[PDB]
């Protein structure tokens, strides 16, 4: 996730992203949208 | 203030939805980007607009104006506060 | 359950509403998870009810 360089928003961004990382969020959502509805079989 | 999230039409992590032409804002569209954009806006406590860069671009600066465009552009000369997208996290993007 | 997996002309499926197929929907054990990911997406309908 990107900023402006030095915008106050970086740091609640990043962790934000490692909350949800570890809380296994980032997993679900990856498989919700590549798996879960895959038309492959 | 309301965030300005800069992001790009690329499946699926921004998609237009079913009824997107009678849609507005946000609602628009779906994702995992979209998804992400609202847990990591509820995680840091801002309100935000979802805006799909309007030359369709990731970013890459031209070698002879040293111009930006894209997703990166739209950070560095101001038109968004963040990107919430598939973008590589690059060298060249780290410097600016 | 192998044999099934690696196959496509033999459909298969299971009970709705019941404990089998919500094992098939939430194995991560890949020859099973191979087979929920064919059976949710079967036409026509490979379970019973």
């Amino acid at each position: 996730v990107a900023t402006p360089k030095g915008s106050s928003l970086r740091t609640p961004v990043n962790l934000a992203v490692l909350k949800l990382s570890e809380a296994g969020v980032l997993d679900k959502l990856k498989n919700k949208w590549w798996y879960d509805k895959g038309e492959c079989g | 203030r309301t965030v300005v999230v800069t992001t790009i039409m690329e499946s699926p992590y921004v998609m237009y939805k079913k009824n997107h032409e009678m849609f507005e804002g946000n609602d628009k569209y779906e994702g995992y980007c979209v998804d992400l954009a609202s847990e990591i806006a509820k995680h840091i406590g801002i309100k935000y607009k979802i805006a799909i860069v309007p030359d369709g671009k990731y970013g890459a600066r031209d070698a002879d104006t040293k111009i930006w465009n894209g997703m990166v552009g739209e950070l560095v000369y101001g038109k968004a506060e963040i990107a919430i997208a598939p973008l590589t996290i690059t060298l060249v993007r780290e410097e600016v | 359950a192998e044999d099934l997996a690696k196959q496509t002309e033999i459909a298969y499926g299971t009970l709705d509403s019941g404990s089998t197929k919500e094992f098939f929907r939430r194995s991560k054990i890949a020859v099973y998870e191979k087979m929920w990911t064919y059976m949710r997406s079967a036409e026509p309908s490979v379970f019973t009810r």
